[PDB]
RNA sequence: GCUCGCCGGAAGACCAAGGGUUCCUGUCCAACGUUAAUCGGGGCAGGGUGAGUCGACCCCUAAGGCGAGGCCGAAAGGCGUAGUCGAUGGGAAACAGGUUAAUAUUCCUGUACUUGGUGUUACUGCGAAGGGGGGACGGAGAAGGCUAUGUUGGCCGGGCGACGGUUGUCCCGGUUUAAGCGUGUAGGCUGGUUUUCCAGGCAAAUCCGGAAAAUCAAGGCUGAGGCGUGAUGACGAGGCACUACGGUGCUGAAGCAACAAAUGCCCUGCUUCCAGGAAAAGCCUCUAAGCAUCAGGUAACAUCAAAUCGUACCCCAAACCGACACAGGUGGUCAGGUAGAGAAUACCAAGGCGCUUGAGAGAACUCGGGUGAAGGAACUAGGCAAAAUGGUGCCGUAACUUCGGGAGAAGGCACGCUGAUAUGUAGGUGAGGUCCCUCGCGGAUGGAGCUGAAAUCAGUCGAAGAUACCAGCUGGCUGCAACUGUUUAUUAAAAACACAGCACUGUGCAAACACGAAAGUGGACGUAUACGGUGUGACGCCUGCCCGGUGCCGGAAGGUUAAUU
RNA sequence: AGGACCGAACCGACUAAUGUUGAAAAAUUAGCGGAUGACUUGUGGCUGGGGGUGAAAGGCCAAUCAAACCGGGAGAUAGCU
């Protein structure tokens, strides 16, 4: 039974990483929202 | 020749192949080769804009000479070669100065034949001349529409254009479609038809043979749902509609051409 | 030429363990905790200048710090660099 | 610790992905572990990952992304040129032995190789953002030559057996050695050398392409394996002694041949086919500007340098994805013996395990199996399930057919072991020896030794010889779909979809059409023997009548008719 | 030669039984189909919600699909319980 989550660090970083978020104007809005909320982890980068 | 395959399997029973013993059996001329990757019918937005395209064999692009601009220099047909990118075969030709090129092989062309281009060239197959210098009533191919742009008409296997008339700066041509068109008399054309007229006599015989050529299956609109096609729906086999394309335009007889820019060059439509 | 200030910052301490003792007693290799950003050239220069011994070769590894628990809270110890410095058969550091 | 059982193309070993300290040692047993726990992948503390050569980084690019200017768009933004990123692909170099509780192609020992910088010698036309070559490429099939590997023999060390025999044609074990360096073989490809000239290669070119002669008839490129050296070495049985009995010090004999043999190598080869099978750099070469008694290039030598990051451990799994120590899922590499076609199957090797509650009893009933008198589908919606068939060789085989099929039709016969033919045959391999030569990794003769079917005859045992595992049930009529394929992940695999074929239809290329406020893009680097839409659905014989309705196509006189005025 | 035949790996999923607070939110066991191709698989990429993709089942688009999920309009509205 293959499950929906198949980890891959390269794909993780390329889809949800810090630079991926900063590439677009809506990702920077995601980053601003998380900074305003006070998240201890901004992105999946680490 | 045209060969029928013996029915040793259901996929071989109905296969008819066109086999040319005179086609080159080695690799193509490397300097004249380019890469062309597949698209799947998808444009720069990533969407499918043409349907039923995808897969097939990997192919290299052979840079074929459609302009035929080396005027006055004779060339000898080094050989004939298979081109995966067109229904016609190509001919590798060598010029007297040591330049090799690819042209469309016309009917009757063979290794060792001599070809030339320009106003002073002889009226024989494979020779390129302005249609102002080609006699009227001649059968030409690879016809230019704009002087210097390169041949665009009658480029498929077995196709040709007939020079019907000539009126000042223009020549009327009968096209394979049955259309009469006006083209500047200064446009170029090659003499003779395009070889490989047996290309239309081949039968693929199986679905995999169509898949080898990059064609994907065609689902009929009647077999879809109303949300998928205007033809979809029904409890059983129902149609009750005027046939239409997947986007709602009538598809049996309704005319779609609209070009007032080039309407002036159409002497008569194909019918 | 690496400066003396850099050489003085490079080396952090000696490493004391059974493996380090065996290395010293069998191959003339001293094991040192060095700075994380210390290179083999910097370690060689620092050891020669400050320990007044001749060095044959330097091998380095980065040791990653362990995840530990203190009162049911989770912390991590820092990574550190370990250098195996081989001396020239008569130095006795 | 000794027995027993299980896996052994795995339930063994090594990795990538993913995880992240789960690794090793000491210590503890609260909680966790479906039970106890002294044990643990649990708690705590300490330790452990060593590289010029392995990988990343790095140079080069694919799909694709981003993209100075630019084009487009209410704004946000979209697209895209020059560029720049982007592996899953191309690009230099290390092997064997030893070693830790835990790392090793990284440490040690021995023996190597690569790239670059400097300095000294000599010889010298060097030079790119340009030219050429090369890198560089498919499927299938066939065979030869090899090797990894195995088997047997020889050799060496040990043994003489708890119960009849075992000094022998007896038993057990071992019989191993790398890269590198030298040679250049089976095989594959290609005619060499010189001269003259030239509308081609964004200009030049001595380079590539082309034209014309002369001359030599063997030159060159590639290439597994073998051989020598590496190696007077390392390893090596067991022995001579220790052990804190987990493990250690010293010695060390033989260390060969024949046969069989890969799916690995020659082989990016060869043959053939059509569906016609990446790119760029590294690399070789040619020059331009330029420099030109300098730079730069080539060879030799000496010296320096090769940074940084990963490296523990699990990795078909108790450590990854599944909430679990979960009968699920998960890419690559290795591939022993007997039997076997086999990577199936049975039993074993090396190696690893007995699956974290047990002990009893021996009710109904449930689950998974074995056997069954007489009957034999009478069961049931239905032969569901089960039972049955099953291998090889040979004989034999119907309607129908699109001539291929149907067909493994159906049906039947033989099958173990022993001896002989022949103390091992036909065939395969093939030493020494002999002889010759364009003397070598050579040719001819020869057959020793090894290996070794299948057949016939005779005998022989059992109820049974394809003895286990493994391994088609067969035939007749009929509907549907021509066929192989696809489909409702998780109640429907079908007669549904697709399909080759057929027809109608649009489209003359700035194509129709589709995605896009647009720019652009696909169609297509295609051009009517092409492309799009629609319907039908191999093939055979065919496809009748109706244009009144609805649509489409053509017409353009007349009637009506918008903005406009 | 072949969308050829028999049959492992590999891909699938026709039958039955078990299980159905399961070992498992789709499996196990015994049989079953394809197995050189319209095959299968790793790595990376692209297509985005009235949108995609679909050999077409309204199938699939993160255990969710006749219009995904997340946040907001929002305390929608509810002659109904
Ligand atoms: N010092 C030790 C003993 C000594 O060497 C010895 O006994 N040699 C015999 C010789 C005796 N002649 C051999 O017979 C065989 O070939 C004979 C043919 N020469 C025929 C019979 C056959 N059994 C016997 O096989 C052979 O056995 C030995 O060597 C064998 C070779 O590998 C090994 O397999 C075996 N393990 C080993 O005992
Ligand atoms: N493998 C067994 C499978 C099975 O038993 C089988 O199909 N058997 C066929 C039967 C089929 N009916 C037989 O025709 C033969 O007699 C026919 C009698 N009229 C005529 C044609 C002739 N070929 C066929 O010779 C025979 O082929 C078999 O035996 C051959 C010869 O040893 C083998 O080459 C072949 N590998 C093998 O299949
Ligand atoms: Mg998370
Ligand atoms: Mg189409
Ligand atoms: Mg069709
Ligand atoms: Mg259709
Ligand atoms: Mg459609
Ligand atoms: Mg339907
Ligand atoms: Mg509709
Ligand atoms: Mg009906
Ligand atoms: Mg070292
Ligand atoms: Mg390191
Ligand atoms: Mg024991
Ligand atoms: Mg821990
Ligand atoms: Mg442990
Ligand atoms: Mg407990
Ligand atoms: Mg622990
Ligand atoms: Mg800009
Ligand atoms: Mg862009
Ligand atoms: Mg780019
Ligand atoms: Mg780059
Ligand atoms: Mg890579
Ligand atoms: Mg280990
Ligand atoms: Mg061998
Ligand atoms: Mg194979
Ligand atoms: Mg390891
Ligand atoms: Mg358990
Ligand atoms: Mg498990
Ligand atoms: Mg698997
Ligand atoms: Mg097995
Ligand atoms: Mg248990
Ligand atoms: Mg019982
Ligand atoms: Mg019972
Ligand atoms: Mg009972
Ligand atoms: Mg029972
Ligand atoms: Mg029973
Ligand atoms: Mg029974
Ligand atoms: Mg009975
Ligand atoms: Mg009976
Ligand atoms: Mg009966
Ligand atoms: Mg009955
Ligand atoms: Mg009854
Ligand atoms: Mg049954
Ligand atoms: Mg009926
Ligand atoms: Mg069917
Ligand atoms: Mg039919
Ligand atoms: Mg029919
Ligand atoms: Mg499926
Ligand atoms: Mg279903
Ligand atoms: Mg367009
Ligand atoms: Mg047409
Ligand atoms: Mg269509
Ligand atoms: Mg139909
Ligand atoms: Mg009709
Ligand atoms: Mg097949
Ligand atoms: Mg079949
Ligand atoms: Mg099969
Ligand atoms: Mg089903
Ligand atoms: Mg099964
Ligand atoms: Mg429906
Ligand atoms: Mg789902
Ligand atoms: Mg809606
Ligand atoms: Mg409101
Ligand atoms: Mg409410």
């Amino acid at each position: 039974m293959k499950r929906t989550f198949q980890p891959s660090v390269l794909k993780r970083n390329r889809s949800h990483g810090f630079r991926a978020r900063m590439a677009t104007k809506n990702g920077r809005q995601v980053l601003a929202r998380r900074r305003a909320k006070g998240r201890a982890r901004l992105t999946v980068s680490k | 020749a045209v060969v029928k395959c013996k029915p040793t399997s259901p996929g071989r029973r109905h296969v008819v192949k066109v086999v040319n013993p005179e086609l080159h059996k080695g690799k193509p001329f490397a300097p004249l080769l380019e890469k062309n990757s597949k698209s799947g019918g998808r444009n720069n937005n990533g969407r499918i804009t043409t349907r039923h395209i995808g897969g097939g064999h990997k192919q290299a692009y052979r840079i074929v000479d459609f302009k035929r601009n080396k005027d006055g220099i004779p060339a000898v047909v080094e050989r004939l070669e298979y081109d995966p990118n067109r229904s016609a075969n190509i001919a590798l030709v060598l010029y007297k100065d040591g330049e090799r090129r690819y042209i469309l092989a016309p009917k009757g062309l063979k290794a060792g034949d001599q070809i030339q281009s320009g106003v002073d060239a002889a009226i024989k197959p494979g020779n390129t001349l302005p249609m102002r210098n080609i006699p009227v009533g001649s059968t030409v191919h690879n016809v230019e529409m704009k002087p210097g742009k390169g041949g665009q008409l009658a480029r498929s296997a077995g196709t040709y254009v007939q020079i019907v008339a000539r009126d000042g700066a223009y020549v009327t041509l009968r096209l394979r479609s049955g259309e009469m068109r006006k083209v500047e008399a200064d446009c170029r054309a090659t003499l003779g038809e395009v070889g490989n007229a047996e290309h239309m006599l081949r039968v693929l015989g199986k679905a995999g043979a169509a898949r080898w050529r990059g064609v994907r299956p065609t689902v009929r609109g009647t077999a879809m749902n109303p949300v998928d096609h205007p033809h979809g729906g029904g409890e059983g086999r129902n149609f009750g509609k005027h046939p239409v394309t997947p986007w709602g335009v009538q598809t049996k007889g309704k005319k779609t051409r609209s070009n007032k820019r080039t309407d002036k060059f159409i002497v008569r439509r194909r019918s | 030429m690496i400066r003396e200030e850099r050489l003085l910052k490079v080396l952090r301490a000696p490493h004391v363990s059974e493996k380090a003792s065996t290395a010293m007693e069998k191959s003339n290799t001293i094991v040192l905790k060095v700075a994380k950003d210390a290179t083999k050239a910097e370690i060689k220069a620092a050891v020669q200048k400050l320990f007044e011994v001749e060095v044959e070769v330097v091998n380095t590894l980065v040791v990653k710090g362990k995840v530990k628990r203190h009162g049911q809270r989770i912390g991590r110890r820092s990574d550190w660099k370990k250098a195996y410095v081989t001396l020239k058969e008569g130095q006795n550091l």
